[PDB]
Order: structure tokens, then C-alpha cells, then sequence
């Protein structure tokens, strides 16, 4: 309670259930780039929703950049469209949100050293290595990046509920350590 | 020498100033070997640039124009490139997962959604006659950008129409080959693009004139028959560029009608878009069923929806016996809300001449909940011209407009829907200052159609504000004598109005007791402007507590509406403005800027009010005109604003003088005085705000100032502001007296 979490990224996958000729797809789309020495997939980008899709020869599709589960599924469908136009018997099976990344701002500073001691088991804090504290929650399996700024960043969520469920297990604790 | 000048133009990285560099160029003896360098460039900007240079060199330059009209089938295939650089060793499948993690931002978390399967493997120019040889080669290069560059160049050659240069004889043959063979697309936007084939087909449209009697077009419409959308595509884009030269229209249109149903959305788009340019007579009953079906598909987003709405709009405009079927009416409601702007605009243009209640209602919803203003203007225009809007529209929106300003609109009040105006979370994004703005706009629309009595109340703050003004508009129409409407006690309202009781009654009076002290509670401050608004509107046309309103109002739109009411009443000799004027004028000339909203709409009406003759006395005057001078500078009665221009001088008031500059007549007075004494300081801040045609008068006098050491720095400064404007067309408008100098001096400048 108090404030509301804001989504910054959504990763998802689909199986176009088909063997793709990665090289052909590279030479037929100005918006695709392909570098085997760097990576064994094709990087294709569309403009709206501004996103990025990793395309594997197995027909597996990794999609990032989306700011909602809707955007994600949408841009995912558009990338399939391009494949179909490009000549492959693509389909759209097994769509799945793999990861969500949200952010918050409770507008006040936090005493990281205190939070870290009270929970030395679930979080690692070394300000001579990285700014802020990384806290690993176990129900739900969510990772929180907590900064003195008062800004929070949550990742590892598979469904939006986990964002709320998790950012409501930490607020009480972020209260004590003002 | 010149080779140095051309080699700095040669030098080039990163901007439009290089366009200005190409825009700069003119005439020289020879070389362009360096131009080709650009036409092979991989940049979308350089290829254009370079091709633009080629365009410059057109004179009595010879050109062979033998065209082999051959439809020879190829087996080639033209892509982005050869792809030989894809024959490389792939890193470990461990180093790769590492890369996917980074690209997809999966730090700190586990990712096990890829496997081994996923990573597997499937399967010299110097001579001129050699600079044209070189492009004929690139027309079929395996590098698409070289193909584009190549084609982009020819466009330039055949641009001008008027040495010895033979043009490739297999030119057309090469175009045709590209069109059927090139299979390179850009899928960046939902509307597909064929960079090469496009530029190609555009050339063909320039070649056609200087071309032997042919069967090219008949051949192109043959492409529409192919099973490969890419060749279809090629056909359509070429035909688009040649649509003028298309005879046997009925034969092309027949096919276009067919393709409206293509499984491919680009063929559907390009299809309709091209069909809008030809007569539609026989296929009439058919292209209607197709377009309507495409419209109803409810495919969340299809690029062709707009093109289909255009095709309907056309049929209905060109054949006025035909009218939209009542049943299909419910299929266009959604379009006013559609996420895509081209659809929203298109639908508001297709209903511009009809009068169905249902559509009337949807045009209103648009004015309330539309993102883009340009688009809201279309809907506003559609309603302001109406004297026959239904009462039930006036009533319904008269109390929709008065819902709580902190709760979303009801799904039950609208046929449209957005997660931006109907969710409790969406609102807090839009902000009330917009929500209110867009209500004030709908309000100005629905008042020209007869004003039934609104018995229905809602009892929110806003509800009172509007229903109050509503009665004022009513009274102004029936010249009802004024009755000092009664404002109850703060308590009263706190009992009735659902939006005020979102606040600590106590904390409230504290704010009321003394504003300027932003109360700590978050709901009070907002509810403060909601209050100051209601009372001012309730006591109108009493203006006692109007001064308060102007001082706190966040929403600029409402201050405008309110000033309209005031002025409308003033014109009708139905109100007294004197005390409000004074309290306004003061608050404005002292930094309360909401008051400008009034003086703009009241505008010139000021100069014929007692008060105006009384302003030529306040020591406050120039602080005032500083902020409003634009308003009055346009007046016809000039002698009046005249007394103030004399004052801006005496007081060296820059801002008030600049404003007086945009008008010619006042330069005449300014300059004719600057010559009597050169206040170079202000001249530096003043002159460049007038007509440059005068400058040539200040050159000699500004040199004495430097010749003898007088204001040396200043004079020299402005002097270098004026010199770059000596190449300026003198104005014929000005006094024939001042031409006796603008020309006398302007002459001695060329003397010798």
C-alpha cells in the first residue's frame, strides 16, 4: 500500500514450430541484423511497440522491450507475421511471459546497513562493490534492487500479481529502516 | 585552390548542414568521381545527397534512349547482400546464453527457457564514360544499398529533361528483373516497404514518356495475378506511379477489387489505396461488401482499415443516392476511439455531413476523451455548426460534464472506451486540468441548439459550476434581468457535494483561512480551486469573487470560457466590469498571470472604456503593457495606442517597443527619431525586431560613432548585426520620404 509499481520490461517466448533459415531472414529484412560470431540468432526490431525479438533456427522466439503483457503478446504476433510473409509455415504456440521488471519510488531514504543485518540471509550488501542492496525474496521468487534513494526495482516475476504480492512483503520492512 | 574548396565540401560527417552544403553548391568545370563515393554509401542521407549533385549537371548533354522492351525471365535473386560474412564459427552455447541474458535484461534471475535444439544449425573510376558504366553495374549489385543508390541516381538524370552519353540499352530489362527478382523488404513499420523495388518503379514512371508504344502496363497488372505477395507488391507500387498512363481502367480496377480480399495485409492496403484514384461504377455493389467486411473484421489492428474507410467515404461521396446502411452503423462507432490516429481522423471525415443522433453522441465523446487536439478540432467543428442537436444529447452531456472530477466516466454513459478515462488509475495520469479543459470545450458546442431546463442535478462541485454557467447562458439569451444568485455557507456545500467531502472539513477552512500556504493534505489544495470556481460561477455576473478564481485557476481553458461569458455579457450591456477591470489590471501588472486569459478575449474592447484614459496616469502602466501589448497592437484606432508608444521611448522599455515593431507605421516613428540621437544600447535590442529594409540608414552614423571614439563597443556590435542584412529587398510600403534616403544611402554603398 501507499504507492504503485510501474512496469519497465516484459520478456516472453513463442514457438513458431518450424525450422527457420536464419540467413535468408537476414537478407530479406532491412530491420533485421544477424551476427553468428556474437550470437546464434537473428535480431529483428519493429518501431511500435518499440521492441526486439531474438529468432532461433528452431523457430523459438524471445521477445523483449515490451512494457505490458499486452504489448508483449502483440509484438510477438507481429514478428510471427513477418516470418509467415517471409515464407515459413510459422504458427503461434506456447506464448509465455518469462520475466517482468517493475520500478517504484517511496520518496524517502533507507538505512541499507540496518535492513541488511536484520536479513543478512536473504540479501547481499557491499557498498564498496555495488550501490544499493539486492534482496532475494522466496515467496514469491522475486529479486528486489533497493537503493538509498528510496527507489525500488523488482525483477524475476512471472505474473503481475507477484509484483504486488512481493512489494507488499517489503514495505513494512522498508518502513522500519527509514 | 577550388579543389581545396571542393575537398572541404568533400569532408563530411553527421548532419543536415551537409545538406546545406549540397544546397550551397553551384557551378564548376569537371569532377564527380567523388560523388559516386556517396551513391554507394550505406546511409539513407548520403545517397540522396550524392544523387542531388548528379542532378546539378544537366545541359546540352547527349543521351541515348534505345529501350529494349523485353520481358525476359530471370533466375537471379537480389537480397540485402551476399551473406558470405555469415560463414563463421559460433561461440560456445554457454557464451551465447550469457548474451541472451544481457540483451533481454535477465540479471539476478534464472532463465531456463532455451535448449540445445535452439542453438543448432540448419541450411576504380576516373573516366566519365566509366562513371555511367559503373552504375549500370550497380543497378544489379548484390548489395541492396548499391542498387538503391544506383536507381536513385537515374531519377536525377531523367529529372531535368535537358557532351555525349549513351544510356544503358538494357535499362528497362534490368528494372523488370529487379521488380520480379528482388525480394528485400523493411518490416520496421506495419506497412511493409521495398526500398529497392520502390525506387526502381519510380524510375519506370519517368522513363514511360520517352518510351516506344508498349505493352508494359498490361504486363504489370499481370503481376497482380501472382501467388507471391512480393511480386504483387511490385506490381501495385509501379502501377501507382503510372496511374496517369493507365487506360483500360476497368481491367485494372476489376483486379484491384479482387485484391481487396488478399490474405496479405499489404496487398489489401496498396490495393484500396490505388483504387481510390480511379472511377468506381460497375463493381459498386461489390467493393462495398468487401470494404464493410474488412471494417467489421475487428482484427485488433490491420493497416488497411483506414484505406477501407477511405474507399467507403469515396463511394458515398461520389454516389449521393447511396446512404450508409442503418445496420452497419454500429460498425463505425469503434473507429472514433481506435488506437490509431489515421482511423480516428478518417471516420470523423466520413460522417461530416450526416445527422444521426447516435453519431452525434459519439462526436461529443470524442471532444471529451481524445488525446490529440488537432483531432478534437474536427469533432468540435462538427458540432459548432449545429442548431438542431437533440435535447437528450444536451441533457445527457450536461450532467456527464458534471461528474466528480476525480472519478472516471461511467462505461454506462459512453459507447466508446479507453483505459485512460474509465479506470481510477488512468485518470490520475491525464490530470484534472485536461479532464476539465475538454469539458469546457464540449460546453461551448452544445449551447447553440435551444436550451431546455435541466432539472436533473448531480451534486458535485463541478456539477454546480456548469449548471450555473448554463443558467447564465440561458439568461443572456432571454435578456433576463439580473438577480444576485445566493451563495450559501461553506457548510451547506460540504453537505451536498460529494467531491468536497473527500476532505477534512477542518483542514479545509484552514486553507480557506489563508491560501498561499499549500496545505499538507493532498486533497484540499485541489478542492480549493474547485471551490473558488463554483462560487465565482454561482455569483456570476457578480465579479466580487472572480478575482480569486483568476488567481488560483490551474486550467487555462476554463479561465478562457469564463472570460467569454464576461465579454459576451459586456457586449450586451448586461454587466458592470469596472471593479473587476481594476482588480485585474493590478493583479496582472504584478505577476498574477491568469488575468491575461481575460485581456486576450476582451481584447481591444479596453480602448473604448473609461478606464483606458485613466491608465495614462498610473505609474504602473508599462509593467502592464509589457505583458499585454500584443493584444492592442492590432487595433485600427491607432491614435489611441499612440500615447503609449511615446512612453515606451521616454522609458526605454524594450519589451513594449518590440511589440510595437511588428507594425510598420511605428518603425517610421522609431527610426525618424533614432537619427536625432542614436541610443545604440536599445538599437541593439530593437532594430532587428523591425523591417530590415531600414538598416542602410544606420551605417554611416554608426561609423562616425566608431571613427571618432563614441560608444565604440556598442556601435561596432550592432553594426555587425546589420551588415549581414544589406542584401535585403527594400520595402515599397514605407513613406516615399524615407525612400529618399533608403535609396540615397543604399546608392553610395555601391558608389564606384
Amino acid at each position: 500500500s501507499g504507492i504503485i509499481p510501474t512496469l519497465q520490461n516484459v520478456v516472453a517466448t513463442v514457438n513458431l514450430s518450424c525450422k527457420l533459415d536464419l540467413k535468408n531472414i537476414a537478407l530479406r529484412a532491412r530491420n533485421a541484423e544477424y551476427n553468428p560470431k556474437r550470437f546464434a540468432a537473428v535480431i529483428m526490431r519493429i518501431r511500435e511497440p518499440k521492441t526486439t525479438a531474438l529468432i532461433f533456427a528452431s523457430g523459438k522466439m524471445v521477445i523483449t522491450g515490451a512494457k505490458s503483457e499486452k504489448s508483449s503478446r502483440m509484438a510477438a504476433q507481429r514478428y510471427a507475421k513477418i516470418i509467415h510473409k517471409l515464407g515459413f509455415n510459422a504458427t503461434f504456440d506456447d506464448f509465455k511471459i518469462q520475466n517482468i521488471v517493475s520500478s517504484c519510488d517511496i520518496k524517502f531514504s533507507i538505512r541499507l546497513e540496518g535492513l541488511a543485518y536484520a536479513h543478512s540471509n536473504y540479501c547481499s550488501y557491499e557498498p564498496e562493490l555495488f550501490p544499493g542492496l539486492i534482496y532475494r525474496m522466496v515467496k514469491p521468487k522475486i529479486v528486489l534492487l533497493i537503493f538509498v534513494s528510496g527507489k525500488i526495482v523488482l525483477t524475476g516475476a512471472k505474473v503481475r500479481d507477484d509484483i504486488y504480492q512481493a512489494f507488499n512483503n517489503i514495505y513494512p520492512v522498508l518502513i522500519q529502516h527509514r | 585552390l577550388n579543389t581545396a574548396q571542393s575537398k572541404v565540401l568533400k569532408g563530411y560527417t553527421t548532419d543536415e548542414l551537409v545538406s546545406q552544403i549540397k544546397e550551397y553548391v553551384d557551378f564548376t568545370p569537371y569532377i564527380l568521381k567523388q560523388t559516386y563515393r556517396l551513391l554507394c554509401g550505406q546511409a539513407s542521407e548520403d545517397r540522396r545527397n550524392g544523387a542531388r549533385i548528379l542532378r546539378s549537371l544537366m545541359f546540352q548533354f547527349k543521351l541515348v534512349t534505345d529501350f529494349k522492351i523485353e520481358y525476359k525471365e530471370s533466375s537471379s535473386i537480389y537480397l540485402s547482400s551476399t551473406g558470405e560474412q555469415f560463414n563463421v564459427q559460433a561461440p560456445s552455447i554457454q557464451e551465447q546464453k550469457r548474451m541472451v541474458r544481457k540483451i533481454a535484461k535477465l540479471e539476478h534471475v534464472e532463465a531456463n527457457f532455451l535448449s540445445d535444439i535452439d542453438f543448432k544449425a540448419g541450411s576504380p573510376i576516373e573516366n566519365v564514360l566509366d562513371f555511367f558504366e559503373q552504375i549500370s553495374d550497380n543497378l544489379l549489385s548484390y548489395e541492396w544499398y548499391k542498387r538503391h543508390g544506383a536507381f536513385l541516381a537515374f531519377a536525377a538524370m531523367f529529372s531535368e529533361i535537358d557532351i555525349q552519353i549513351r544510356v544503358d540499352s538494357k535499362l528497362f530489362s534490368k528494372i523488370y528483373e529487379i521488380l520480379v527478382t528482388d525480394k528485400f523488404n523493411d518490416f520496421v513499420d506495419d506497412r511493409t516497404v521495398a526500398p529497392v523495388r520502390d525506387a526502381a518503379a519510380y524510375l519506370l514512371s519517368r522513363i514511360y514518356p520517352l518510351i516506344g508504344p508498349n505493352d508494359i502496363i498490361e504486363q504489370l497488372v499481370g503481376f497482380l495475378d501472382s501467388g507471391d505477395w512480393q511480386v504483387q507488391f511490385s506490381g501495385l507500387i509501379a502501377l501507382g506511379y503510372l496511374k496517369e498512363f493507365v487506360e483500360d481502367k476497368d481491367g485494372l480496377c476489376r483486379k484491384l477489387v479482387s485484391l481487396l480480399s488478399s490474405p496479405d495485409e499489404d496487398i489489401k492496403l496498396l490495393s484500396a489505396e490505388l483504387l481510390c484514384h480511379f472511377p468506381i461504377t460497375d463493381s459498386l455493389d461489390l467493393v462495398l461488401e468487401k470494404c464493410w467486411k474488412n471494417i467489421e473484421s475487428e482484427e485488433l489492428i490491420s493497416v488497411s482499415k483506414t484505406s477501407n474507410l477511405s474507399l467507403l467515404t469515396k463511394i458515398y461521396r461520389e454516389n449521393p443516392e447511396l446512404s450508409i446502411p442503418p445496420e452497419r452503423l454500429k460498425d463505425i462507432f469503434p473507429c472514433f476511439t481506435s488506437p490509431v490516429p489515421e482511423v480516428r481522423t478518417s471516420i470523423l471525415n466520413m460522417v461530416k455531413n450526416l445527422s444521426e443522433e447516435s453519431i452525434d453522441f459519439l462526436v461529443a465523446e470524442v471532444v471529451l476523451i481524445e488525446e490529440k487536439d488537432e483531432i478534437r478540432e474536427m469533432a468540435i467543428k462538427l458540432l459548432k455548426k449545429r442548431r438542431d442537436l437533440p435535447k437528450n444529447l444536451i441533457l445527457h452531456f450536461m450532467n456527464v460534464i458534471g461528474g466528480s472530477l476525480y472519478e472516471p466516466y461511467s462505461e454506462d454513459d459512453f459507447v466508446s472506451y479507453e483505459d485512460l478515462y474509465f479506470t481510477k488509475s488512468g485518470i490520475n495520469v491525464v490530470g484534472k486540468d485536461e479532464i476539465l479543459k475538454n469539458r469546457c470545450l464540449l460546453f461551448e458546442c452544445i449551447m447553440k441548439s435551444g436550451l431546455p431546463d435541466l432539472q436533473s442535478t448531480i451534486e458535485t462541485t463541478t456539477s454546480r459550476t456548469f449548471i450555473s454557467l448554463y443558467r447564465s447562458v440561458q439568461a443572456l439569451v432571454k435578456d433576463t434581468p439580473y438577480t444576485p444568485a445566493n451563495i450559501e455557507e461553506l457548510e451547506y456545500y460540504f453537505d451536498r457535494c460529494k467531491d468536497l467531502k473527500m476532505a477534512p472539513l477542518k483542514e479545509f477552512k484552514k486553507k480557506l483561512s489563508a491560501p498561499g500556504i499549500r496545505s499538507i493534505h493532498p486533497m484540499v489544495d485541489p478542492l480549493y480551486s474547485d471551490y473558488t470556481r463554483m462560487v465565482a460561477s454561482i455569483e456570476f455576473p457578480g465579479l466580487e469573487r472572480a478575482t480569486a478564481l483568476f488567481e488560483v485557476e490551474t486550467c487555462k481553458q476554463f479561465l478562457h470560457l469564463f472570460s467569454k461569458m464576461i465579454t459576451e455579457y459586456y457586449d450586451a450591456e448586461k454587466i458592470s466590469i469596472d471593479n473587476f477591470l481594476l482588480k485585474a489590471y493590478e493583479g496582472l501588472a504584478s505577476g498574477k498571470d491568469g488575468f491575461l486569459s481575460f485581456f486576450e478575449v476582451f481584447n481591444t474592447r479596453l480602448l473604448a472604456h473609461s478606464f483606458f484614459h485613466k491608465i495614462g496616469s498610473l505609474e504602473n502602466r508599462l509593467d502592464f503593457f509589457s505583458k499585454t501589448i500584443h493584444i492592442y497592437t492590432k487595433t485600427s484606432q491607432i491614435q489611441k495606442i499612440g500615447f503609449v508608444f511615446d512612453d515606451a521611448l521616454r522609458e526605454k522599455n524594450i519589451t513594449v517597443i518590440n511589440g510595437f515593431m511588428r507594425s510598420l507605421e511605428f518603425n517610421e516613428k522609431f527610426v525618424r527619431k533614432a537619427l536625432e540621437d542614436l541610443d545604440v544600447e536599445l538599437l541593439d535590442a530593437v532594430l532587428m525586431s523591425g523591417d530590415h529594409s531600414f538598416n542602410p540608414l544606420f551605417v554611416k552614423p554608426l561609423l562616425r560613432n566608431i571613427s571618432g571614439n563614441i560608444d565604440r563597443e556598442a556601435s561596432s556590435k550592432v553594426l555587425s548585426k546589420v551588415i549581414p542584412t544589406l542584401g535585403f529587398s527594400t520595402n515599397t510600403k514605407i513613406s516615399k520620404d524615407l525612400l529618399e534616403m533608403i535609396e540615397r544611402e543604399k546608392k553610395s554603398l555601391e558608389s564606384l
